[PDB]
């Protein structure tokens, strides 16, 4: 019924919001090979901001990362500011507080609306990041993986999406039911 | 991968086929 | 980073239809309410 | 390794599971069949007389209706297995395809309209033979199932 | 086709036999095949998955085969029939014979190993004549 | 004999391209699916409908279904357009990489490993080869001496067995 | 798209041009470049003619833009920006 | 449509194969190019 449809949303924006926060805080994206690791170089796992060695004399030290040809400048940029996966989890926050309205507000249900709009916004932010970190990445030293931050953000895409379906759902049966309601009246 | 989609696809439809008649049953 | 382009120009499209069907949403719903 | 004769194999058991659904269904229906011959067939009712006859008419209309599928799935399973040259497996299946052959196209049934026929059913012996064929083909149809998954295996591995 | 067919007759859309016979069905899957279109979609997701699955093997197939061709059109390799011996012992189709009245006729007569055995075999039951009078021959 | 892995169908194309690609179906098909149905304005698009559309667009087949909307259909065409790029770049690396996999041609001549550089060869230090090699009036072998004695650091050998042994753990790259 | 539009605005088959409007046209242009479908085809020989026209400039450019991506890829050709002085 | 797949991939196909085989040709730029060759043949004068 809508009482669970909207219970699943609001559990899905809290997850997703606070795994991509996870992922974000989190440095465990990329398990590669770096020349900075004091000893082609030493075991690194990686995150968006900073870098820590694995297996090596400076085990457990981890150092801000050295980033930096108009495109490579500004995939550089947007790569470090990491704008795109935050505003992901911003307006997973904000989606989420425009469905606890919805809890309130009843009558207003152009705001299950809003929620849905921002989880679909969201779901394309993180996207967009994924593509930016991974075009970032390569460069022109093998063997390299992703970690379990890389697979989070994405199981906050999906469930960003998932929940924005919902809450069109919702949104949907409730201006049906108004409508409705109001021309049999 | 076709042979797991055909046998998944029979399996999707043995599903559909037991709730559809439970549900025909209750109506 | 081959083929990042296409994928730019499908978000950017995406994008764009939300924005377009909020845009006919808000410009229908104001006439039919006059 | 791959090969034709194994793709052969896994689209077979992918087949054969429809076979025993099919048989299941057949031996469901006879058992149904059965509870309403062996119980009582006083028709004193207009209404119950009419109620039989239609559920007995409808169920030998699914019977009908869901025979040639079996018979030509197994015709397939044949020309198949001919095609990839797998001997045995063909030899094995020659057999049924000819009894079901024979059984489609003689009609021992006097009518010889269809295989199964509302007035011809419910006659004890038909039923009876009905159910045992319907049983022995389950249990070939599992014993082919297994042994097509464990000839699938022998060919990947080697 | 077959599939689609079961799993359309005995678990429908709820009519949705009439559509997705067998008859139907092999259409599709031939038109899915050729990348051209449909006359019909399957609606249920068991038929929609069968789809699915065959959209993607149509896909790969075709651009193997266009690429595939590609190379064959783009790089000639021409691969010599034989490559030794015993390649020319077990072909028939081939002919093979030396000079008559030679060293080398005289090499494969009085041999011990297989093979030439064999050729010997050949060149003494051939007809017509595989031997020959002269170099240029 | 490299025997070709399961799922070498995909070689063409990284990981991260089909990964994206799955996103941007699921993004595309939702999105569809939003601007089909939001306005109380019927559509045949749903979620489940919108899947389907998008999963036979990617695969150039189409389904009965079209969008009318002109939100609709900038989603579809922008689809389509990935889709046009996404196969035939599939289509023609894999035809680059049958193609170069018939190009290859492997040793079968002195002159072939003479010219080529990317495999090292050398022989025992001490013994005929060394001495044959050296006091060569040919040209092929007076470049393979000129290339003789460089720094591989060490083309050359002291035991014949060692130089079985070297040939194979080198990948390759020893002859 | 705009031909196809005249055309089956004041040739159409008789209604005919609720169907291929403009926007119905341009959508039965790009689903042709992009090998899909059609929910609509011409039915006017005027209109069958601009879309079979259309259909071979598609099926050409596509194939040529396959090829001379093949060919990119398997030729790797790097240009040095000079070869002189000037 | 069985004819029009096997006529469309091998224009397709073909059509790669003259552009590869176009972006192949390295045409002569030293002694050593006309050297190896012997499509085009190469002569000085008699005397000098
Ligand atoms: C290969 C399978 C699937 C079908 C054909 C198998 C044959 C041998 C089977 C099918 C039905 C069987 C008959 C069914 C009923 C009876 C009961 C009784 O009267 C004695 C045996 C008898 C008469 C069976 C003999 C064997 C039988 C004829």
């Amino acid at each position: 019924e809508k009482g669970v449809q909207v219970l699943l949303t609001t559990i899905g924006a809290f997850a997703a919001f606070g795994l991509m926060t996870i992922a974000i805080s989190t440095d465990y994206w990329l398990y590669t090979r770096a020349l900075i690791c004091n000893t082609p170089g030493g075991l690194t796992h990686s995150g968006l901001w900073r870098i820590c060695c694995l297996e090596g004399l400076k085990r457990g030290v981890c150092v801000k990362i050295n980033h930096f040809d108009s495109a490579e400048y500004l995939l550089r940029v947007v790569r470090a500011s990491s704008i795109f996966p935050i505003l992901s989890a911003i307006l997973l926050l904000l989606g989420g507080v425009c469905v606890a309205a919805s809890r309130v507000y009843k009558s207003k249900r152009n705001i299950i609306l809003g929620a849905g709009i921002l989880f679909v916004a969201a779901g394309l932010s993180n996207i967009i990041g994924v593509i930016v970190y991974i075009s970032a990445n390569a460069g022109e030293k093998n063997h390299y993986s992703y970690g379990w931050s890389f697979y989070f953000g994405g199981l906050s895409f999906i469930l960003a999406e998932v929940i924005g379906v919902l809450a069109v759902n919702i949104y949907i049966e409730r201006s049906r039911e108004a409508h409705c309601q109001s021309r049999s009246d | 991968i076709l042979i797991g989609g055909l046998g998944l696809a029979m399996l999707v439809a043995l599903i559909e086929f037991c709730y559809k008649s439970r549900s025909e049953s209750k109506r | 980073s081959n083929v990042a382009g296409v994928f730019y120009i499908l978000v950017g499209g995406l994008g764009l239809a939300m924005l377009v069907a909020l845009i006919e949403f808000c410009y229908k719903s104001r006439a039919e309410a006059k | 390794a791959f090969t034709f004769a194994a793709f052969c194999y896994m689209l077979t058991l992918v087949l054969c599971a429809s076979l025993i659904f099919f048989v299941i269904w057949h031996i469901i229906a006879f058992d149904e069949l059965r509870t309403d011959f062996k119980n009582p067939i006083d028709q004193g009712n207009p209404a119950r007389a009419r109620e039989r006859l239609k559920n007995i008419e409808r169920i030998c209309c699914l019977l009908r209706k869901l025979v040639v599928p079996e018979y030509s799935i197994h015709g397939l399973f044949c020309l198949m297995f001919l095609c990839a040259a797998e001997w045995v497996t063909l030899g094995l299946n020659i057999p049924l395809l000819f009894y079901h052959l024979w059984r489609y196209f003689h009609r021992p049934a006097d009518g010889s309209e269809v295989m199964y026929d509302a007035v011809s059913i419910m006659n004890a012996d038909i039923l009876n033979y009905c159910q045992k064929e319907s049983w022995c083909k389950l249990a070939f149809y599992l014993l082919s199932f297994f042994y097509y998954l464990y000839s699938m295996v022998y060919t990947l591995v080697s | 086709s077959v599939v689609l067919f079961l799993v359309s007759r005995f678990s429908p859309y709820e009519e949705s036999t009439n559509e997705f016979g067998i008859f139907n069905s092999l259409w599709f899957s031939l038109g899915a095949f050729m990348r051209q279109g449909c006359d019909i979609s399957p609606r249920s997701l068991s038929g929609r998955i069968v789809g699915g699955v065959w959209w993607f093997f149509t896909l790969i197939i075709i651009s193997s085969y266009t690429a595939n061709l590609a190379a064959f059109l783009t790089v000639e390799r021409m691969v010599s029939p034989i490559e030794s011996a015993e390649d020319l012992s077990k072909q028939t189709e081939i002919a093979y014979g030396t000079l008559d009245s030679g060293s080398t006729k005289e090499f494969f007569r009085r041999s011990k190993i297989a093979v030439f055995d064999k050729m010997w075999t050949y060149m003494r039951s051939a007809e017509p004549s595989v031997f020959v009078r002269t170099t240029a021959e | 004999k490299s025997k070709p892995g399961v799922f070498s169908f995909l070689d063409p194309l990284a990981y991260e391209i089909w990964m994206c690609i799955v996103f941007a179906y699921i993004g595309v098909s939702v999105v569809l699916f939003l601007v089909s149905r939001f306005s109380p304005y019927s559509n045949e698009f749903g979620i489940f409908n919108s899947l389907w559309f998008s999963l036979g667009a990617f695969m150039q087949q189409g389904c009965d279904i079209s969008p009318r909307s002109l939100s609709g259909r900038i989603v579809g065409g922008v689809w389509w357009f990935f889709t046009l790029i996404i196969i035939s770049s599939y289509t023609a690396n894999l035809a680059a990489f049958l193609t170069v996999e018939r190009m290859v041609s492997p040793i079968e001549s002195a002159e072939d490993l003479a010219k080529q550089t990317e495999i090292a060869y050398g022989t025992l230090e001490a013994g005929s080869t060394k001495e044959f090699f050296r006091r060569s009036k040919i040209a092929v072998f007076e470049k393979m001496w000129t290339y003789m004695k460089s720094a591989e650091p060490s083309v050359f050998v002291r035991t014949t067995e060692e130089g079985m042994i070297r040939v194979r753990k080198s990948k390759g790259k020893y002859a």
